[PDB]
Formats: structure tokens, C-alpha cells, sequence
């Protein structure tokens, strides 16, 4: 992230920071976005193609 | 005077007898170090990080009659 | 010594009379260069690119009595 034109540490090398957003998998955290649901180790509901909540609400 | 060196920058810490660095004395130091600094290098002048230590002491004394302001 | 110069960087290639550069000698060169090197510019000390030529020579002699170890 330092200055590429100079390519060495210096007084003028440092600049802007970066916001990193890594994704991690959970088990039962309610705050996380659910992607799958299981009942006694068995899949509950399938979705063969893209999921769109607002679209599906219109179509229903 | 303490000189701290970094790649492409020089910073000079100075202080008077009191530990302070007046703006006028800062300007004088800058003007005097115009002749001294290397070409193509940046020079800065800053005060010394003064730390005023407050000391409340409790002194036990033997001669109680000599206790006074002086 | 060969001083190899770049923008904002100095590389001092140095060697002893054998072509080596020991760490003690490098530190001593560095300490001696503190007084002379320019302030604010990076400096590095490294040993020369030494090449180690082995030689095997077949030589013929006209007077063959002179052959020997001398």
C-alpha cells in the first residue's frame, strides 16, 4: 500500500488505508446472513437457481 | 539539539533553558539551517516534548520549632 | 570502493585485499560513514561481486633438465 513510484519506505511513502471485509461461515449466529437450514443433519429447503426475495414476493 | 533522521526528511528538536521553543527562535533556527541542510532533503523544526512533573511531597522533620515558611 | 548511486539511495560496494567483506569490517565502514554520508538518504554497504578464477596451465619447456618443483 506504500507509494509504488518510489518503491521504498520513506516519509512520503505512507498514504490511504484500506477497509477489508472478509467473510466467515457460522453455525447458529442470528446476526449472520443465513444461506442454508438443516433439520437433524438433513437439508430443509432447496433453491435450484437464483434467489430474489422481493421478486418472489411479487410473483407469489 | 536532537537531530532525528528519516529517509527523505529531517526533524530538529530544540529547546531553550526553560524547555520552550519560541516561534522567533524557531524561525531563526530555520533560517540558519537553510545553509546547512542537504539539497533535495526536507528539514523541519519542532519543540522538545516537554514534560512538567508536578511533585507534592510530605517531609518529616525533627526540629519542630524550625518549621516555617522559609 | 565503488560508490553506486541511485535516486535517493546509495550502495557502497567495498572489499578487503582478499576480495571479502566481513561483518565487523562492514560495521566499521558504516560507523566511519556516519560522519560523511549525507543526511536523509538511504545508504547500504555490501561486498563486491568476487569471481574466483581457477587456473590449470600445461606449459612446455625447451630445456627439459630445468623441469622440477621450483
Amino acid at each position: 500500500l506504500l507509494d509504488q513510484t518510489s518503491g521504498v519506505p520513506s516519509y512520503f511513502s505512507k498514504g490511504a488505508d484500506r477497509l477489508e471485509e472478509k467473510m466467515s461461515l457460522t453455525v447458529n449466529d442470528p446476526t449472520s446472513a443465513t444461506i442454508y437450514t438443516f433439520m437433524d443433519g438433513d437439508l430443509y429447503i432447496q433453491s435450484t437457481n437464483a434467489e430474489m426475495d422481493k421478486i418472489n414476493k411479487v410473483l407469489a | 539539539v536532537y537531530v532525528y533522521e528519516e529517509t527523505g526528511h529531517i526533524t530538529v528538536f530544540a529547546h531553550d533553558r526553560n524547555g520552550n521553543l519560541s516561534d522567533t527562535l524557531k524561525e531563526d533556527i530555520i533560517d540558519a539551517l537553510q545553509d546547512y541542510r542537504p539539497s533535495g532533503i526536507m528539514l523541519d523544526v519542532t519543540g522538545v516534548e516537554k514534560e512538567e512533573v508536578n511533585v507534592s511531597a510530605t517531609v518529616t522533620i525533627s526540629n519542630k520549632s524550625r518549621i516555617g515558611d522559609t
